[PDB]
């Protein structure tokens, strides 16, 4: 996934890489659970890319 | 008996248990179906008239 | 042997998360 990313970067017009919808938190989620607030550091160091 | 008798499991988030309990409710088309059967039913009635 | 007898004995009489309750689960 991470090269297929760098590899992205080439095609902007032609194809969008994105999160997968898996990887956000469930059904909502909250600031009340380790486990959620884990999923959303994971996410947000890899949203930028 | 159930107004003396009630409790929530030990953890409880509203948010997240309603959006997991509502999403398998809010597929299907039961309601625009009775939407065509009313309609159906007023050019009925006139058409009798 | 009678090391892993104990071992699977005990593992079987002993062994059968944090996020919130669903109704799924």
């Amino acid at each position: 996934s991470f090269r297929v990313a760098l590899a992205g970067w080439l095609y902007n017009g032609v194809v969008t890489t994105v999160i997968d919808d898996s990887s956000y938190p469930k059904d909502g989620g909250s600031v009340t659970s380790l486990e959620n607030l884990w999923d959303f550091f994971i996410l947000a160091l890899a949203l930028p890319l | 008996v159930a107004l003396l008798s009630g409790k929530y499991p030990p953890d409880l988030v509203t948010n997240v248990w309603y959006a997991d309990a509502i999403y398998p409710m809010y597929a299907d088309t039961e309601v625009f179906s009775n939407l065509q059967r009313d309609v159906i039913t007023c050019e009925a009635v006139q058409t009798l008239v | 042997p009678m090391s892993t007898r104990i071992a699977e004995a005990t593992s079987a009489i002993v062994s059968k998360v944090g996020l919130p309750p669903t109704a799924s689960s």
